[PDB]
RNA sequence: GGCGGUGCGCCGCGACCGGCUCCGGGACGGCUGGGAAGGCCCCGGCGGGGAAGGUGGCCCGGGGGCCCCGGGUGUUACAG
RNA sequence: AGCAGAACUGGCGCUGCGGGAUGAACCGAACGCCGGGUUAAGGCGCCCGAUGCCGACGCUCAUCAGACCCCAGAAAAGGUG
RNA sequence: AUAGCCGGAGCCUCGGUUGGCCUCGGAUAGCCGGUCCCCCGGGGGUCCGGUGCGGAGAGCCCUUCGUCCCGGGAAACGGGGCGGCCGGAAAGGGGGCCGCCCUCUCGCCCGUCACGCACCGCACGUUCGUGGGGAACCUGGCGCUAAACCAUUCGUAGACGA
């Protein structure tokens, strides 16, 4: 999680070389909040991206602006999630259900 | 009288309206167990009634108010006396109870009686809860406790919480 | 055979209750299905509580029947219940379970990493035996 | 998915109550050495008690009566009937995740048995008390294979003993596996302590 | 890749002894037993996932066989961690016994 | 393109406000016998007493053999 | 006598609903069509919604045990249970 | 005895499910596991450890984002390819072992490099699923060239059937 947009939706982005997922909106009720913090305060998010620049224009294909910002706030954070021990290969992780796992008894 | 849950002692103290007869007339003090005060006043006015020319019309209550144990950590010995009614005739007993207050060894008496004589608690008159010490019991059953050394352990455990782990493996095991 | 037995002195952990997962020592035994107890270093006032809640431990702590709370607890730091409870095999087992239920997601994945190599080794350490036997039973 | 579940020391009705409510949730419960299960009161008791059962037939033609069944497994099965809403379609698709079987057949003998510790004698019943075993009960009332379950139980009782005794080799070869090697696992088994897996 | 919802069973609507109300649903959560541990999925949307004849649409894929009954879990039942949910259409009786996915995505964690 | 009105083809989601309900978490205060009890200050200090569910100490018995279990006297003695 | 004849009041007749396995008269409560909530009387092992409470205290063994107003079955006497 | 068995893709229909636990016996005023110094042909006995079971179902096993390189830890016995061999009868498994011609320390855990429609917040997603059944299409191999009934007769049988 990076920051909170204007409308309310969650401006989310974990790497994109781990979760394969890009500066992306997402609403905050369908959100499992993990226990799991990492210091973000000393990033430089860009001021121009926002709720408009998410925003669906009218066959999706990537525009360079998306390609330099995707590269320009994960070189802050990628750094930041190698000095916790296996972090990121709990990011590249996928969350599951097993027999016997009860989300209401475990705690996160 | 419902004896619902623990009871409660009151201390309800009475007296005959003033009269053009009778300047100020005697005041009446009783040892009443109930859950609440207002079926303790209710329960006052019944024995009142009895052993004096006394109605609640004729009456009225000067202090309904609830007496503290003096010694609720100090186990203590109590001798109960009984006045209830039997589908053939009434009687009277002498019963003992080992319990920290008085108002629980009333309680104990009440769901003890129940249990042993089916008595309901509107049949039974309570009249005196005194205590007595540990070498002036009769009961061999309260008496088998006083005992310096007293030593005994939990022979058959019954185990409880046994619809968490409804379907198990192990054979549970009652001794510990 | 009983080993553990309900006497003045013993210290027990409680079952259940608004007192439960602590330790208390008994002092006097009221009834047959209730005894009067207390816990003066366990946060647990003077009270009466049944053998329903508790279960009794091999410790014994020696004062009269019905002494004062001020003795109890002078017996509770003389014997030092406190330090050997946690030595106590119960105790290790006990704490590991809130450690388990507090388990972060986070740390569920670690554990998980980690059992593996660790059983992989294990495994690869019993394969080496049972082909080492093989050749030591011929 | 399927409950296996063992019917030694099980009281009839305790046992059939918690069967008859989780088979009617969906799942298939198999109930298993149903001659195991015993019930409460003296055995004179419970004869009787089955007896004036079997007195209880069709006047007219016993051949439309009550079919008083005599093993142990159909006993248990015609108690949990009663206990479910049987003339109804859904009760009817219930029975059919119901399976009961005298002694423990070759599909359920190499498996893990539950055991319902609500529904057992050793729980619910004082140790001054009588009860009456099933598979007794049934063999004095008309059952004819009391004897020749128990030879058949009887075989499995060491073939599974050659596997206990054998897997308790094989873990004891385990447990020895970690002696020779806690300096180089002492990574993971710390990380397995300080979140409570060993301790 | 692998499941994102919790079982349960749909064992009957909420009724009486003599009158049933089939426009409420109990539901037994796999995992809860007691009162105090149904507040987690309190809001959450329950769905009964079951197949038909004609194929019929599906977001976002190939027209599918699958249908579903969405819902809601409205408030707790019982004491034993049984608990009521209402859906928009009334659950079929045929569902009586069968497995419906309660999600977590109705999140307020 | 902007403003007002009506509506979304179908399947859906979210946000805030108001009404009616069920539940939870915090903090504040009154009355009592102006709580009863209870904790600390050597047993709070001093003096005077009492017995028992009898602690030291004494005697007898038994188990190894230096602690435990019983019975009796006692008044704090190395507990109360 | 579930018989016949009276007094007060309430019901059925004329009235459905929840409960008492069922039920003209019992208990609660009377009714336009619905949603949410909460109860009465009754209940909460399964049928059958609800105790899968770490329910409290005691009594009771029946080779005819006992289990809820109406209400559906029992007496005198006796028991070193 | 049967005029089907082995192995490839598409279409209708029936539906449920969304990781497996492969097992001592048995007690409940008692148990469990190891040492066997002891005695006999597996049991008894003793000893040592746990016993609110941690050689614990309050549990165990597997864990799956994928591809490309490189380095560290394990591994050299190991992962995967066909034939036999036996162990299974209460309603019986593709269970294990011997050798095979090819496969890599690729398996896995840590850390580097890079890639994978980044479908621009949204639902039945994700398996068991080469699921069961049915027609038709495939390719070849291996094969088999039967019975029942009616009719007639019999009369140990019979209202008619049988």
């Amino acid at each position: 999680f990076l920051k909170q947009l204007s409308s309310g939706l969650l401006l989310v982005t974990g790497p994109l070389s781990l979760n394969r997922v890009p500066l992306r909106r997402t609403h905050q009720k369908f959100v499992i909040a993990t226990s799991t913090k990492i210091d973000i305060s000393g990033v430089k998010i860009p001021k121009h991206l926002t709720d408009a620049y998410f925003k669906k224009k009218k066959k999706y294909e990537i525009t360079e602006q998306r390609k330099v910002d995707q590269k320009a706030v994960d070189s802050q954070i990628l750094p930041k999630i190698k000095a916790v021990p296996q972090l990121q290969g709990y990011l590249r992780s996928v969350f599951a259900l097993t027999n016997g796992v009860y989300p209401h008894k475990l705690v996160f | 009288m419902k004896a619902s849950g623990t009871l409660r002692e009151y201390k309800v103290v009475g007296r005959c309206l003033p009269t053009p007869k009778c300047r100020t007339p005697p005041l009446y003090r009783m040892r009443i167990f109930a859950p609440n005060h207002v079926v303790a006043k209710s329960r006052f006015w019944y024995f009142v009634s009895q052993l004096k020319k006394m109605k609640k019309s004729s009456g009225e209550i000067v202090y309904c108010g609830q007496v503290f144990e003096k010694s609720p950590l100090r186990v203590k010995n109590f001798g109960i006396w009984l006045r209830y009614d039997s589908r053939s005739g009434t009687h009277n007993m002498y019963r003992e109870y080992r319990d920290l207050t008085t108002a629980g060894a009333v309680t104990q008496c009440y769901r003890d009686m129940g249990a042993r004589h089916r008595a309901r608690a509107h049949s039974i008159q309570i009249m005196k809860v005194e205590e007595i010490a540990a070498s002036k019991c009769r009961r061999p059953a309260v008496k088998q406790f006083h005992d310096s050394k007293i030593k005994f352990p939990l022979p058959h455990r019954v185990l409880r919480r046994q619809h968490k782990p409804r379907f198990t493996t192990k054979r549970p095991n009652t001794f510990f | 055979v009983f080993r553990r037995f309900v006497e003045v002195g013993r210290v027990a952990y409680v079952s259940f209750g608004p007192h439960a997962g602590k330790l208390v020592a008994i002092v006097d035994v009221i009834d047959q299905n209730r005894a009067l107890v207390d816990g003066p270093c366990t946060r647990v006032r003077r009270q009466a509580m049944p053998f329903k809640c508790m279960q009794l431990t091999d410790f014994i702590l020696k004062f009269p029947h019905s002494a004062r709370q001020k003795y109890v607890r002078k017996a509770w730091e003389k014997a030092d219940i406190n330090t050997k409870w946690a030595a106590t095999r119960w105790a290790k087992k006990i704490e590991a379970r809130e450690r388990k239920a507090k388990m972060t997601d986070f740390d569920r994945y670690k554990v998980m990493k980690a059992k593996k190599m660790r059983n992989r080794i294990i495994k690869n350490e019993v394969k080496k035996l049972q082909r080492a036997a093989l050749l030591k039973a011929s | 998915q399927v409950l296996v579940l063992d019917g030694r020391g099980h009281l009839l009705g305790r046992l059939a109550a918690i069967v008859a409510k989780q088979v009617l949730l969906g799942r298939k419960v198999v109930v298993v050495r149903c001659e195991g299960i015993n019930i409460s009161g003296n055995f004179y008791r419970n004869k009787l008690k089955y007896l004036a059962f079997l007195r209880k037939r069709m006047n007219t033609n016993p051949s439309r009566g009550p079919y008083h069944f005599r093993a142990p497994s159909r006993i248990f099965w015609r108690t949990v009937r009663g206990m479910l809403p049987h003339k109804t379609k859904r009760g009817q698709a219930a029975l059919d995740r119901l399976k009961v079987f005298d002694g423990i057949p070759p599909p359920y003998d190499k498996k893990k048995r539950m055991v319902v510790p609500a529904a057992l004698k050793v729980v619910r019943l004082k140790p001054t008390r009588k009860f009456a075993y099933l598979g007794r009960l049934a063999h004095e009332v008309g059952w004819k294979y009391q004897a020749v379950t128990a030879t058949l139980e009887e075989k499995r009782k060491e073939k599974a003993k050659i596997h206990y005794r054998k897997k308790k080799q094989l873990m004891r070869l385990r447990k020895q596996a970690e002696k020779n090697v806690e300096k180089k696992i002492s990574k993971f088994t710390d990380v397995l302590k300080t979140h409570g897996l060993l301790v | 890749s692998g499941r994102l919802w919790c079982k349960a069973i749909f064992a009957g609507y909420k009724r009486g002894l003599r009158n049933q109300r089939e426009h409420t649903a109990l539901l037994k959560i796999e995992g809860v037993y007691a009162r105090d541990e149904t507040e987690f999925y309190l809001g959450k949307r329950c769905a009964y996932v079951y197949k038909a004849k004609n194929n019929t649409v599906t977001p976002g894929g190939k027209p599918n066989k699958t249908r579903v009954i969405w819902g809601k879990v409205t408030r707790a039942h019982g004491n034993s961690g049984m608990v009521r949910a209402k859906f928009r259409s009334n659950l079929p009786a045929k569902a009586i016994g069968h497995r419906i996915r309660v999600m977590l995505y109705p999140s307020r964690i």
